[PDB]
């Protein structure tokens, strides 16, 4: 797997 | 602050400081939503209570 969407 | 599942890494690149950035294909969406994310945004998640 998952990732921050920044 | 939320975490979204990564389906595919479609592209990579190095910035001026030499750290990696990845063009993320987010699962459940199409190519229009791809975003470049810093390397440390990619997380592996396992169960917390086992």
């Amino acid at each position: 797997x998952f990732a921050f969407k920044s | 602050g939320d975490l979204y599942e990564v389906e595919r890494i479609v592209d990579k690149r190095k910035n001026k400081k030499g750290k990696w950035e990845y063009l993320i294909r987010w699962k459940g969406y199409g190519s229009t939503e791809d975003t470049w994310e810093p390397e440390h945004h990619l997380l592996h998640c396992e169960e917390f209570i086992d």
